[PDB]
């Protein structure tokens, strides 16, 4: 079940730029492999085929290219429209399989989060469950790490994150995280902490409170 | 110019059944492989199955095999996706896509589209769940004492979507409202924020106004410093 | 293997199709004929073993290629055959017969021009190699 | 030149054999066509054209090959047409003639003259074949 | 096995006519191109004409144009060449020769003749001439004086052949009989001779026999010294 | 119309001998030649076909090459029974023609004739002619010329010869000339002379008679 590895992941770019991205064939898959685009919410949208031909329409700064069971798709020089994610695919043996993706995101400067944490509403309390929030506003690149910790042990698995898309004018991203707790177990601790790094940071930035004031 | 729209997507129950029409306009879908891929949210693209409808073969992921049966119906220009025995992992956006076989130049060279799919539905989503219909709670996400941050957290609704806005959209710059997050329970939960200077807390109000159709429901919440 | 060829046999619009295809190069030949029989097949034998060095068949067991008339055509031709990437180069033309269809009003021309296609179309862009090119060459080194 | 194609049409046994001989290479296909018609010299030219490349064909100004029919195939495959070599013919007929007895119906003897005289050796052990000269003109046209 | 048997020749007067027949057998003449080719005496040979009754063609050399006509008959698969207004120059033995297109070796080959003609008749020979059959008068050649010479003159005879002979038979060590030369008048002439020793003339004697089957015609004649 | 030309007319050997025989096309003829054996009294047989394909049976020693429009039939070994005519032929056009030939004949060592010369006979005189024989007897090789003089007067025009084929023993040839008059002229004469020319004698041999 023939496995297509995209890399990288994601790939940061300024208008301008050559760039490249890659897809290598668990085994040969001769030249059956083809390239879309997708921008957030939309369909798909083809690109090359059959390894190196140029869909009809699509700018002439796309190319593909094959070296055995490497593939690369290059755009010569990139345009506003294109940072997008995308995905290559392989129809040399059913069932046809894609690559996992490749996001195009915009280059920026460095750019250190502000973090808050907010405890729980008391009227939140009340309903028998607390959650508590971390905010990392506006920043820049994309990777950051937030541990939560309560009485400075860390936590896992009670917390999800969601992410901003890359902000239309300043080009940062916004990161909220939410520990989740029963009001017993929120009741059985004082420090809440959120724990914070990112290269902006020279170290570490922990925001807390207690959960008596 | 062709075109494929999808429909038949919506909210169904794990066991239950749903079925998906794509119906093409421009071509004639008989002439060639239609598929059918789909999006997990947030993951990226599963080829489902395929039907060529004039040599009537068909295809079918692994993972889909036994539970789903692709059609179509030539008259109506419209290929089927019958989906049952749905399971939570199926929630998708299921799209149809055409495979054209090759692509002639206009001037006497031809080139092989080796499996590639060169027009593609806009999508349909479909949701499998048990979750039932709820409104969300409102809580504040309160600042105290440069700049100040403050929110709204609104939790525990289903389905998709909500809206938020800032003193009834007079407020837009610096907010930010979190994509939605499934909770484990089945429903979901997200933050709407906006960052605003320390010295217009206390001078200034802040309300975030929360609407979620599918419950009828609007709320309208105060977020001041705390005493 | 510069001389051998899979042929099979199959069906569109209710009419049939003998198809061979040229195993290390994807080339093609088809072509619809009026009746599934062995006397059909060896006639287009015949043809096909005119054209190319043809050394061996692989083909199943169906009676319009296991017959005497078959058989005898294998024998004056200098042909073996063999009873049990093809199943794929038999899909392709499918597909290209359905895509050009309608730019012929019978089916017997819709499979020549498929052919055609099939045999002149490049994979891996303008660079790139066509099935039609593919053969003369293998060939054409084996004579050297 | 390697894409050029002299088609023509003759008749034996009261039947029609239409001819086309690669003028480079002498390399010949015919066969026998139910009529004398421009759709029969149309699906035979698609036929033709599939298997090799085919760039101009000679003729002459029959109505089989001047009709609509024809020249609809030549601007589909891509062929230049030329109005206005008999030898290759007639080595087809003797070669014909010879095997005749060897096949019950005209039209697989004509398969059996095509296939000899494709395979045929003039000047020894060492010759070449028709068959062996188109394709080595042909692959060396693409390299 | 293949064969070639031709037939129909013989003397006849310019201005006349003949037709020969090459009968076929082992192969079916239908299907093969055949040639008549032509050797007059003592000469190289001269492609005369040719016939592919299959597709019907056929061919003549210019010297014979409007004169000879080819033809065949397949039910009894034999060609013909009807030969008229013939002249002096026609003279000549006449062999049907077949033409394959090809060659099969046996295992899987195929070789062009290119023209070639694979199997031919004896032939027969046509003699067109105003000579009429007569029979020889015969002329000692007589020795006199280790080795002598002595002979038989055969002269002024038509057609051919003639035989010599030396006492029966019995002499036959030292005969030369020489090729027939064709005379001016038209009639055919030749010697034929034989050295013995000296020492036998006087003891044995020496007699030429010479039979020409043409017109009944036997001679026996002595031949003996002479006294000048 | 095409013109084969083929050499040399008259070519001698022994057995052994590599032996090679050419035939030169007035213009290129392709490769549409063969080559046939002829022995006397006997139909040409082929050996070679489309220039050089050897005719199924024909012994190995048999080859034939091509040059343009040169052509050759070598025989690499010569046996016993190749001695005999041969010829080539070009069937690329109509009419096809062929070489004028080449007789392949025996060599051996040179051997003078005895010569010999007859009067007419007295029965033959009474008829109102006059044959005069001169015999040439068991000599090699071949080209031998043969005057005849009637009281000195060299004559022309009236006088054939005769050939024998190359004797099976001993390979020799043997000839005969025979010079033709009238009774009448021959009255007008006394001396009858044969003089025979060959490379056998170290000068020519005459041989008369007075009438």
């Amino acid at each position: 079940d023939i496995q297509m590895t995209q890399s990288p992941s994601s790939l940061s770019a300024s208008v301008g730029d050559r760039v490249t991205i890659t897809c290598r064939a668990s085994q040969s898959v001769s030249s059956a492999v083809a390239w879309y685009q997708q921008k957030p919410g939309k369909a798909p949208k083809l690109l090359i085929y059959s390894a190196s031909s140029l869909y009809s329409g699509v700018p002439s700064r796309f190319s593909g290219s094959r070296s055995g069971t490497d593939f690369t798709l290059t755009i010569s020089s990139l345009q506003p429209e294109d940072f997008a994610t995308y995905y290559c695919q392989q129809s040399s043996y059913s069932p046809l399989t894609f690559g996992q993706g490749t996001k195009v995101e915009i280059k920026r400067t460095v750019a250190a989060p502000s973090v808050f944490i907010f405890p729980p509403s008391d009227e939140q309390l009340k309903s028998g469950t607390a959650s508590v929030v971390c905010l990392l506003n506006n920043f820049y690149p994309r990777e950051a790490k937030v541990q939560w910790k309560v009485d400075n042990a860390l936590q896992s698995g009670n917390s999800q994150e969601s992410v901003t898309e890359q902000d239309s004018k300043d080009s940062t991203y916004s990161l909220s995280s939410t520990l989740t707790l029963s009001k017993a177990d929120y009741e059985k601790h004082k420090v809440y902490a959120c724990e914070v790094t990112h290269q902006g940071l020279s170290s570490p930035v922990t925001k807390s409170f207690n959960r008596g004031e | 110019e062709v075109q494929l729209v999808e429909s038949g997507g919506g909210l169904v129950q794990p066991g239950g059944s749903l079925r998906l029409s794509c119906a093409a306009s421009g071509f004639n879908l008989y002439s060639y492989s239609m598929h059918w891929v789909r999006q997990a949210p947030g993951k990226g693209l599963e080829w489902v199955a395929y039907i060529y409808p004039y040599s009537g073969s068909t295809s079918y992921a692994d993972s889909v095999k036994g539970r789903f049966t692709i059609s179509a119906d030539t008259s109506k220009n419209t290929a089927y996706l019958q989906m049952n025995s749905l399971r939570a992992e199926d929630t998708a956006v299921y799209y149809c896509a055409r495979e054209s076989s090759y692509f002639y130049d206009g001037s006497y060279s031809y080139y092989d589209y080796e499996g590639a799919m060169d027009y593609w539905g806009q999508g349909t989503l479909v949701t499998v769940s048990s979750a039932s219909t709820k409104g969300p709670s409102v809580f504040p996400l309160a600042p105290s004492s440069g700049t100040a941050a403050l929110g709204c957290l609104v939790k525990d609704y289903f389905p998709e979507p909500v809206t938020v806005s800032w003193n009834s959209g007079a407020l837009t710059s610096g907010v930010h409202t979190f994509p939605a997050v499934l909770q484990s329970s089945g429903l979901y939960s997200l933050s709407s924020v906006v960052t605003v200077p320390s010295s217009s807390l206390g001078t200034q109000t802040y309300i975030c106004n929360v609407n979620h159709k599918p419950s009828n429901t609007k709320v309208d919440k105060k977020v001041e410093p705390k005493s | 293997s510069p001389g051998i060829w899979q042929l099979d046999c199959t069906h569109l619009e209710g009419k049939v199709i003998l198809v061979a295809v040229h195993v290390a190069s994807g080339y093609i030949e088809a072509e619809v004929i009026p009746a599934e029989t062995g006397q059909e097949t060896a006639y287009f034998l015949l043809k096909l073993a005119g054209r190319w060095p043809v050394k061996t068949i692989h083909t199943d067991n169906g009676s319009n290629f296991t017959s005497t008339t078959v058989k005898a055509a294998c024998d004056w031709a200098g042909i073996k055959q063999e009873f049990g990437v093809v199943e794929s180069m038999n899909k392709e033309l499918k597909k290209i017969i359905g895509q050009v269809r309608d730019q012929a009003e019978h089916l017997k021309t819709a499979v020549q021009m498929a052919v055609f296609i099939h045999n002149k179309k490049r994979k891996g862009g303008i660079g790139g190699y066509s099935a039609g090119e593919r053969i003369v060459d293998i060939i054409a080194t084996d004579i050297q």
